[PDB]
């Protein structure tokens, strides 16, 4: 009641309704799956065109050429986070000349994303992501959560209907990690599909795909050339 | 409306904002803390939620220093904040007076940092409660438990998170000034798996890190070998 | 100005010049360059008195809060440290050659060098100051491993003697300090006390 | 404190129907000493555009590492690779940002136009730019230049035919003008680096000077 | 520096505070331009002749600059922080472009400092409604109005304040090429839309032209009287 | 009592949901992509005849490849056309080129949600811009359109509707339009289902329609032109 | 370098040379050194390089946000000043750019001179560069409001060569720009060698 | 250099400027004006560095032309030759100094005419004739040997000619043109340009 | 520091099969003044990485100690990465360029010297920002004195041996004690390999012959 305004309130119950609410945009998305192989990090998101004669939106984004996000939420604060991690990338090559490790770079964004949750004024990111990138620790696919918090997964589900991919992910996950890209590719697509309305498909201008591995830099394949990828289920 | 800012004293004298932000650390799974004669050794019952995180996702044992490391409970986005004071507080400290700080120094500055977020409604009271150990030749083992309101004591054993008192009758059962840490590891491991409970909470990693004379003054995670060993030490004595 | 200082199996023997100068003018020439940061730990200060009484009153103060608040007598590095901090970051606009010598609980009897442009250097004898110069050879002949408060004491008088004598910017009386754990005894040598050195004839 | 020093190098580039050519000596000195004789002077920034950058190697560093991040903020932003004029264009926004710092570089930047075609930039160390057919830059600039004016634009010459320059002519004239420079130039003689862009792609050939 | 947000939306995508800005324009004295062909015409009702006060300082006519003049409605207050805002710009342009400011030039920075006051912490929305009217340098007679939305459009004729709805009525149907061939005609269509609002006649009405390349021109209250009787 | 930056506890945002409803209340504006071209059409919704029909701006050009239409709070535009417009001068200055359309209302989208009451900073806005912007270009990609709304969110649209009438426009727009559909059939088509959607009869002054064709730079049509067009109508 | 520019009956006539130089070196014989800020607005420039196609972009920057705002065409005046006043900004730092605005405005033809200096002055004949001394003299001795287009075309290549005939950072081509009221033409780019050979 | 005068009478204040604008060795123009109208009875006569003069002659010119706006009436000669000095004398010590010798002239319908010789340093005098430049050197005295309090407009003319033609005979710079206007109750009044 | 106070001298560097040997004189002078005579300029960064100095010797204090909290602060994360030899050396050139620029250099020519992955890694960074990697490295008088020797025998023999390595920086010590008058005959040898940075005592060039 008056514990569910602001970010700086706790409830009676040890609980910040605010950050619970913020938590909810993400579960308002389009579904995006993100799962691992023993070499290749592949992201699959279901892009939702809001009318018949509009383009999806674009819901996978470029950091690094070792680094690739999907989105699930605001987009706006999506772009305000995917420019904090860009920046922090070209940082770490200016300074270091190295790509930067895709585990630090997820430490920054849940600092910077738990600053806005104990500061009055301030609204919790409403951004939930699915990074993948490959690194010397091999290929990696965490999910941040707009609470600040983050997660190492071997595979993931964030936006609407993403329980239903988690199902999925969860029973075939143990046959992922000796997976070739294309068997890989098809395992997150036949998941993002297990998040469509019924009587729905995916087809070229409803899918996307982002790639990354030992001897691939972040790849986004949209259009045509999700094709190759769809042919074969 | 006296509990919506952590600038209001009830007509009683208390902050219900800390109160309730304590309730945060109480809603978490426990994390337990043991001193020795050879050192310290923190153990965390980790429970893992979605089967879909890879092994060491959202850990809750920290090294804010070479020599220090830190256990935690309650919200995690707070707690790896509050590391990464305790870790710049540390380093500043290495660099203006030239040497490792000592734990109490961190505890104490730590602590401060916790209380200046109890006094203003700009600021929200911290939601977790973290135990900071270290072993020094000079100054020996050292355990701190810090809480939301910003209170920092020294312990022989500490438990924090939703079962304390029951992790605190198991801790207290123990000779820990006469034990050694290769001994105590196993105690924390029978103590976490014993105040776990599996009919609510699903399924939990126990995560384990110590610093001793063993350890040579350095935090690091119990090695796999002897981590496992005390696993199946814990659940040979639930029997 | 003529600073030293010496370390012992048990503490440090410090020694100093009583001379300030204005060019070629004695404006104090009983000046105390052996300067007390705490209970156990002295500095001896040479070049500009201005900028060494400032950076040694700043270290007290820094020292004090450190020791109430981490309730235990100062480490002799720490003092030396928090002065090598302050000497390295204004370097280019502070003249001062501090030698930071104390006794402390845990390392015993320490002697630091922290030299102009900021740096720090534990040394088993110290020296600086314009009179420097005229004793490294003696410091160098003289100067043996396992001597004693009472031939540290000696060595510092009799080194200082030398370079009094040959500086025009050293002189006065020679004050000497030995700091143990027991505590700090000081004493000043003046006149005849001062050790002697026979002129030539030819 | 000087915050510059001259560390010699010399830099070419030449524009042709088809290909552009960024070549440079390999030998970083300083003083009367070498510090390396291994040290290129030229730079891939994307598959159809190099960069040549000559004088205080700290700043040719420097620059070279803002202009990979500045390609790089342009294609995430843009979602394209910035075209060679593009980079020419920024450079010169780049080093006029530094007018009252400058950076002490001459860079020449070498590459293919939207059009498929060979196209070079040249540089002032404070961001003057211009499009230009061939142009040479560095230590041994004047000692190169006066030669590809006569060879290249074919000039001072009356009745001789303006044949277009093949790949084959452009890269010996490259080499001939270095090996004369590696003559008379101190600062000149180690290697030549030689970088031909084509729409197949960068090629990098390295040919032997004289050392010392 | 307090930075709270005074204007912001509401359920239904109301901002009420600039609303609330609009009511009081509304309680403001009726404000009347009609644009003519050389010249431009702008009267304000008097509300009360008070009798013991100087006319001289309650004017709601003023010259932001030599070719430009404006009327207001609503809080006199915050029109005199809008006019002397306008004044100093149109004296900033003169400076950086060496040229009068064009009528519409100063009616969008007006409305743009009106509307920034409507999207800024710390700030309430300004109560006043203008009638920017002036030549431009062409030779164009013009009549532009702003809300305190910050929204501006130009105008044949106009009327802000109270009765303003009343008197545009009145100005949408006798406003035409006849009644405005003259400058007397023009003058009296202004007299006869305000006399619709105002009571006394005459005696409560100001009003003030500007013809081509020439000063504001306030007439006095006997040449006010002249056109009275003769529009009677 | 809640601030600008407040979650619902649907997670969406209250004062970006009331600036959507804002546009609601807006002139409907049309925007259709051809390959000839882009064509934005405007309903100026002019309130009297006293007023000049001209001062009524609702399709702006960015620059000579790129217009704008936009509905709701029309002062809210000005700032974000400015941005606009200074973005492509920039763009020119620093990389000698157009700037493509989705960079601009990529840059444009960036300035929504910057908002916020927390010493954001010394100028920061206060509430959301509640205008919704319909950006028609030719980039090298060829004839684009774009929808931006208050949330911050950009798509690139082949034909949207956006105002008080798009619940209905949009309808209409989805049962005429076809990838193939000519420039001079699409001018025709906004005219007519703006008729339809208009409360005033249309004619040459009560609307506003410009076109941005690969070869010619921005046009808006001048009464002539649009009473050619109108007589078909 | 020789940039000389003339208000004539039949409009403005702007030239001038194609030389950079480094020191002694003659870095380019084909610089261009009239800047198009509009179809209907031209900028000259002298002096240092970097600066003058710096600060002359940044003109064109802000003369084109004013078309957008203002929907009109900026005059030459109101152009001259924006540069006048960015550049007072930086006077006594080093800035060396001679420049002279051309253009045809609602106040018909246009032509000022801007320094770095802090000098804006309107005029009918001005000449900026090294060689602007030797360019007045044939300008001045030949020049007419009322002279002929192919007259002031000819005047105009004339006095550029005497320039360069005269100035050792002079040199090039004659690059000719005619401002008339439906905007300006670029009519031609004569090498001085050619010229050479015709006027001897 | 460049060259202003006035000279002050019963009921007018006569002022001449030069007309050359030089480059180095060049005259770029020949009808440069460097008298600028403050206000409908007020004129400000400004040479010095370039590009100081008019950034702080165009300064004092909106300033001035602001308070009309903001208050209908204008400000007097005294007040404007004050409001000048302060601005000039404000920016001395500043890191943006102006470079600039003035003589502001102007008629107030009460205290009368009004001539006001400032230098850069910011010194406010007032002179019943003043000049600025290197030629002030040579007509200072040919305006003190001639000049009375109740000189006629007409004689007063005829003094400012005896002083541009010692510039000719005398001065090492063509000073060829010069610009002449009045003050007086009915306004500002351009005359002749007085050339050679 | 504009006037640097008490300096080093030269460090020696040369990569052989396996790993890379620095060598540095255990002297700090105070203008001509040999004042402190058993200092160590050379420094363990990780296991992969070690660094000698040249110049202040107060800029060098200052390094060890941001460098060193740098290593810390990585090795308290256990991700699994740490700073390489060539990261490191990017970001001392980094360092070094940033206080160049703002005109308060830090006085020190630093030689990194690293093995990671089967690589063996020598890069030399200067107090204006000029870095490069090269197969030996000679700073101050070294430059003109011993990097000729190394130079040579690198030249025939491109990849030298443990021993051999030594053997050429005991060599080139030596006639830096012969002919350096801010040089010492205490010096301290640093060999990176696979099992990590080695520091050997106080060495000495005592191998000195005087036939006068
Ligand atoms: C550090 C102290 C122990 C002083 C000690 C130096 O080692 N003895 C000294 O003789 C030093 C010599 C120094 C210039 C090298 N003397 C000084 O530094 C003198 C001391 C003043 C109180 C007069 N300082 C000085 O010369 O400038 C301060 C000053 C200011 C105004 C008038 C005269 C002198
Ligand atoms: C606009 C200029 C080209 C006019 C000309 C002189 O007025 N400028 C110059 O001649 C300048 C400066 C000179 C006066 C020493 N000469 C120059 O060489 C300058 C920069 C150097 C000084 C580092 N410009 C330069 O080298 O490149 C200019 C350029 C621009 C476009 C294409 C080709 C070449």
């Amino acid at each position: 009641n008056q514990y569910d305004n602001d970010v700086t309130v706790w409830s009676p119950q040890g609980r910040i309704h605010q950050i619970e609410y913020a938590m909810e945009a993400v579960k308002q998305g389009s579904a995006t799956v993100g799962l691992k192989s023993k070499t290749h990090a592949v992201l699959v998101a279901l892009k939702r065109a809001q009318s018949e004669l509009a383009a999806h939106q674009k819901k996978i984004l470029h950091v690094d050429n070792h680094i690739g996000i999907s989105i699930a939420g605001l987009t706006a604060d999506a772009r305000l986070l995917c420019n904090f991690m860009r920046q922090e990338c070209l940082d770490s090559r200016f300074v270091f000349d190295r790509p930067l490790p895709v585990s630090r770079l997820v430490s920054l964004i849940g600092s910077k994303t738990q600053i806005p949750t104990q500061r009055y004024g301030r609204r919790p990111y409403g951004v939930g992501l699915l990074i993948a990138g490959y690194d010397d620790m091999g290929p990696h696919i965490f999910q941040t959560c707009p609470s600040a918090n983050y997660f190492d997964c071997r595979a993931m589900s964030i936006g609407a209907r993403s329980q239903s991919a988690r199902t999925y992910l969860e029973r075939h996950m143990s046959e992922f990690m000796e997976c070739n890209l294309n068997e890989l590719v098809k395992h997150g697509l036949r998941a993002l599909r297990e998040t469509l309305p019924a009587e729905q498909d995916l087809t070229t201008k409803n899918v996307s795909i982002g790639i990354v591995g030992k001897d691939l830099e972040f790849t986004i394949y949209d259009d045509d050339d999700v094709s190759p990828f769809l042919e074969g289920l | 409306g006296y509990d919506l800012s952590a600038s209001t004293f009830s007509p009683d004298g208390r902050v219900f904002q800390v109160e309730y932000a304590m309730k945060a650390v109480e809603n978490s799974s426990t994390a337990i803390g043991i001193r020795c004669k050879d050192g310290v050794v923190f153990g965390v019952e980790k429970l893992v939620l979605s089967k879909l995180y890879e092994e060491g996702s959202n850990k809750r044992l920290f090294n804010v220093d070479r020599h220090v490391g830190m256990a935690v409970a309650g919200l995690l986005a707070d707690a790896r904040s509050l590391a990464d004071i305790a870790r710049e507080e540390a380093s500043n400290f290495r660099s203006n007076f030239g040497y490792n700080i000592p734990l109490k120094h961190l505890a104490d500055r730590v602590a401060m940092y916790v209380h200046a977020y109890t006094l203003y409604s700009a600021v929200r009271p911290f939601g977790c409660s973290f135990m900071l150990g270290s072993y020094s030749v000079n100054d020996g083992a050292q355990l701190y438990m810090i809480d939301p309101s910003g209170v920092s004591y020294g312990y022989w054993g500490c438990a924090i998170g939703k079962a304390r008192q029951a992790a605190k009758t198991e801790i207290e059962k123990l000779q820990m000034k006469e034990m050694t840490c290769r001994d105590i590891v196993k105690e924390v491991a029978k103590i976490i798996y014993i105040v776990h409970d599996e009919v609510k909470d699903k399924a939990f990693e126990l995560e384990l890190s110590w610093v001793g004379e063993l350890t040579n003054g350095r935090h690091e995670i119990v090695p796999k070998d002897i981590r496992e060993e005390a696993e199946k030490y814990a659940k040979e004595s639930l029997k | 100005t003529t600073i030293m200082a010496v370390q012992f199996d048990g503490g440090v023997v410090l020694g100093a010049d009583s001379r300030t100068t204005t060019g070629s003018y004695i404006a104090n020439r009983v000046t105390d360059k052996l300067t007390p940061i705490h209970d156990r730990i002295f500095c001896c200060r040479s070049g500009s008195a201005a900028d060494t009484q400032a950076v040694a009153d700043a270290v007290t103060y820094q020292l004090g809060f450190h020791s109430i608040e981490l309730n235990e007598p100062p480490l002799v590095h720490t003092a030396a440290s928090l002065f090598k901090e302050m000497c390295y970051r204004y370097r280019e606009d502070l003249m001062a050659g501090i030698i930071i010598a104390g006794w402390d609980p845990q390392e015993g009897g320490q002697v630091y060098s922290v030299p102009m442009g900021g740096m720090m250097v534990r040394q088993s004898f110290a020296i600086g100051g314009s009179g420097s110069s005229y004793i490294y050879g003696y410091v160098d002949a003289t100067y043996r491993e396992g001597m004693t408060k009472e031939e540290c004491l000696q060595f510092t008088a009799n080194a200082l003697a030398l370079a009094m004598e040959r500086d025009g910017s050293s002189g006065g009386v020679i004050r000497l300090a030995a700091i143990a754990e027991s505590g700090v005894e000081r004493q000043v040598l003046l006149g005849d006390q001062i050790p002697k050195f026979a002129v030539a004839t030819l | 404190f000087s915050p510059y020093v001259f560390n010699g190098g010399t830099i070419l580039a030449i524009a042709g129907e088809d290909f552009a050519i960024v070549a440079s000596d390999t030998r970083l000195s300083e003083g009367f000493s070498i510090h390396t004789r291994d040290s290129p002077k030229c730079y891939k920034l994307t598959d159809k555009t190099v960069i040549g950058c000559s004088g205080f190697h700290g700043d040719c560093l420097t620059l070279t590492k803002i202009i990979e991040a500045r390609l790089k903020m342009y294609k995430h932003s843009n979602n394209k690779a910035m075209t060679t004029g593009a980079i020419a264009a920024m450079l010169s926004t780049i080093l006029y940002s530094r007018r009252f710092f400058p950076y002490y570089v001459y860079n020449i930047i070498g590459g293919l136009d939207e059009e498929g075609k060979g196209a070079v930039y040249s540089f002032d160390p404070v961001g003057s730019y211009q499009r230009d057919s061939f142009k040479a830059g560095g230590s041994a600039s004047a000692m190169l230049q006066p030669l590809l004016d006569n060879q290249v634009g074919f000039k001072n010459m009356q009745n001789v035919e303006h044949v277009p320059l093949s790949l084959d002519r452009a890269m010996r004239l490259v080499k001939d003008v270095f090996i004369s420079a590696a003559e008379r130039d101190v600062y000149t003689g180690d290697a030549l680096r030689i970088c031909i862009v084509t729409k197949e792609g960068i090629r990098e050939e390295t040919v032997s000077l004289r050392k010392d | 520096s307090y930075d709270r947000a005074i204007t912001v939306f509401s359920p239904d995508g109301h901002l009420f505070q600039v609303e609330y800005a609009q009511e009081a324009v509304k309680k403001g004295s009726t404000a009347v331009g009609v644009r003519g062909r050389d010249i431009v015409v702008l009267g304000v009702e008097k509300k009360s002749v008070a009798k013991l006060q100087d006319e001289r300082t309650v004017r709601k006519i003023c010259a932001l600059d030599d070719n430009v003049c404006m009327a207001f409605a609503g809080l006199t207050a915050d029109a005199r922080i809008v006019i002397n805002r306008a004044r100093v710009e149109c004296q900033s342009h003169r400076l950086t472009v060496e040229d009068p400011v064009t009528v519409e030039y100063i009616t969008r920075y007006i409305a743009s400092l009106k509307q920034r006051y409507t999207q800024s912490n710390g700030r309430r929305p300004f109560g006043i409604s203008a009638l920017i009217v002036g030549f431009d340098f062409d030779g164009t007679p013009r009549l532009y109005q702003t809300d305190p939305s910050g929204t501006y459009h130009a105008w044949k004729a106009n009327a802000i304040g109270r009765g303003a709805k009343s008197v545009r009525e009145f100005l949408e149907k006798n406003y035409t090429d006849e009644a405005i061939e003259t400058d007397d005609l023009t003058i009296k269509l202004v007299i006869k839309a305000l006399l619709e609002v105002v009571q006394s006649g005459g005696k409560n009405i100001e009003l003030a032209v500007m013809r081509r390349d020439q000063s504001l021109k306030i007439l006095n209250p006997e040449e006010i009287e002249k056109y009275v009787a003769e529009i009677e | 009592d809640r601030g600008v930056n407040t979650f619902s506890p649907e997670g969406r945002l209250f004062q970006v949901e009331y600036a959507i409803e804002a546009i609601k209340l807006g002139s409907t504006a049309i925007g259709i992509q051809t390959s000839e071209g882009v064509c934005l059409a405007v309903e100026k919704r002019i309130t009297s005849p006293l007023m000049e029909p001209s001062s009524i701006e609702k399709i702006v050009e960015i620059d000579a490849h790129i217009g704008c239409a936009m509905s709701g709070l029309i002062a809210d535009a000005k700032t974000l056309i400015d941005k606009a417009r200074v973005e492509t001068q920039n763009h020119w200055f620093t990389y000698n080129e157009t700037m493509t359309v989705e960079s601009v209302t990529q840059a444009v989208s960036n300035l929504a949600l910057q908002f916020g009451e927390e010493d954001a900073d010394p100028g920061a806005m206060s509430r959301p811009f509640g205008v919704a912007l319909l950006f028609g270009g030719v980039d090298e990609k060829g004839p684009q359109l774009f929808h931006m709304d208050p949330s911050g969110t950009f798509v690139q649209c082949d034909a949207r509707a956006i105002g008080s009438a798009s619940e209905g426009a949009q309808s209409s727009l989805q049962e005429v339009y076809h990838k193939s559909m000519t420039l001079k059939e699409a001018i025709k088509s906004s005219l007519i289902i703006l008729k339809q959607v208009m409360e005033e009869k249309l004619n040459a002054t009560n609307i506003e329609l410009a076109t941005v064709q690969p070869g010619q730079n921005f046009h808006m049509f001048t009464k002539e032109e649009l009473e050619e067009v109108i007589k078909d109508i | 370098t020789t940039t000389l520019a003339f208000k004539f009956r039949h409009g403005v006539i702007v030239a001038a040379d194609s030389r950079a130089t480094a020191g002694a070196y003659i870095a380019s014989q084909t610089v261009k050194k009239v800047i198009e800020i509009n179809p209907y607005l031209l900028g000259t420039m002298a002096g240092g390089a970097a600066d003058c196609s710096f600060w002359e972009r940044l003109l064109a920057r802000q003369c084109r946000i004013y078309e957008l705002r203002n929907k009109e065409r900026i005059s030459v005046a109101a152009a001259s000043k924006l540069l006048a006043n960015m550049v007072y900004q930086y006077k006594g730092m080093g800035l060396s750019m001679g420049t002279m605005i051309c253009g045809w405005d609602k106040r018909g033809p246009g032509l000022y001179y801007v320094d770095s200096e802090g000098n804006r002055i309107s005029g009918a004949t001005f000449s900026v560069g090294s060689g602007s001394v030797y360019a007045y003299g044939v300008m001045d001795r030949g020049y007419s409001y009322d002279l002929e287009v192919e007259q002031a075309y000819d005047l105009a290549r004339r006095a550029i060569y005497q320039a360069t005939y005269r100035d050792a950072y002079s040199g090039g081509a004659v690059n000719l720009y005619h401002v008339r009221e439906d905007g300006w033409i670029r009519v031609s780019s004569d090498n001085v060698a050619d010229l050479h050979e015709k006027y001897s | 250099m460049e060259y202003l005068i006035g000279i002050q009478g019963p009921d007018y204040v006569l002022v001449a400027s030069d007309r050359v604008a030089a480059s180095n060795i060049v005259q770029m123009k020949d009808d440069h004006d460097k008298m600028f109208k403050m206000s409908e009875k007020i004129l400000l006569l400004c040479v010095g560095e370039a590009g100081d003069t008019v950034q702080f002659a165009e300064y004092i010119q909106k300033n001035v032309q602001l308070y009309k706006m903001r208050n209908g009436y204008e400000l007097s000669p005294t007040a404007a030759a004050n409001f000048t000095r302060r601005n000039l004398a404000d920016c001395l010590r500043s890191r943006t100094p102006y470079h600039v010798n003035l003589l502001l002239a102007g008629y107030d319908e009460h205290e009368g005419p009004a001539l006001y010789y400032m230098d850069y340093l910011a010194a406010l005098a007032k002179a019943p004739f003043a000049a600025h430049g290197y030629g002030a050197f040579l007509t200072l005295s040919i305006l003190d040997r001639y000049y009375t309090p109740t000189i006629s407009r007409e004689r007063a003319v005829e003094l400012l000619r005896k002083c541009l033609e010692e510039l000719q005979k005398r001065f090492i710079l063509n000073l060829p043109t010069f610009s002449v206007r009045i003050i007086d109750k009915n306004g500002i009044h351009d005359l002749d340009n007085i050339s050679f | 520091t504009q006037n640097p106070m008490v300096t080093g001298t030269s460090v020696l560097g040369v990569k052989f099969e396996g790993g890379v040997v620095i060598a540095a004189d255990m002297l700090g002078s105070y203008g001509s003044l040999a004042r402190f005579r058993n200092i160590s300029r050379i420094m363990r960064v990780n296991n992969s990485t070690m660094l000698g100095a040249s110049g202040d010797y107060a800029d060098f204090q200052y390094l060890k100690q941001v460098l060193g909290q740098m290593v810390i602060d990585e090795e308290l994360l256990g991700d699994g990465h740490s700073y390489s030899p060539r990261a490191i050396h990017s970001w001392l050139t980094r360092a070094m360029y940033s206080r160049r620029s703002k005109m308060n250099p830090l006085w020190n020519t630093m030689v990194i010297g690293g093995y990671a992955d089967g690589e063996s890694f020598l890069g030399y960074v200067d107090m204006l920002g000029v870095a490069y990697e090269a197969p030996s490295l000679a700073t101050g008088y070294g430059a003109y004195l011993a990097q000729p020797l190394l130079r040579e025998v690198l030249e025939k023999q491109p990849v030298l041996s443990q021993t051999e390595a030594r053997d050429l920086v005991e060599r080139c010590m030596r006639v830096l004690y012969y002919r350096d008058a801010r040089s010492y005959n205490r010096f301290q040898i640093a060999t990176v390999t696979e099992k990590g940075v080695e520091i050997e005592g106080p060495l000495s060039t005592e191998t000195n012959w005087d036939i006068a």
